[PDB]
């Protein structure tokens, strides 16, 4: 779901066309900000097919 | 993990 006014993430914002990562339990999106992961950090995983959770499902 | 808006 790409609708630009739909809120995301922990900061409960829209996507805002910055980047994000997808959390490999919930399957929601995450602004990379909000986590803590740089594009080069999650290109990085994607591409080493390294799986990540967020913060919440982390725990 | 997917990614979006990586450019
Ligand atoms: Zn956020
Ligand atoms: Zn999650």
């Amino acid at each position: 779901d790409d609708d630009p006014n739909k809120l995301w993430c922990i900061c409960r914002q829209p996507h805002n066309n910055r980047f994000m990562i997808c959390c490999d339990l919930c399957e929601d999106w995450f602004h990379g900000t909000c986590v803590g992961v740089t594009k080069a950090m999650g290109t990085d995983m994607e591409n080493k097919g390294i799986d990540w959770k967020c913060p919440k499902c982390v725990k | 993990a997917r990614t979006k808006q990586t450019a």
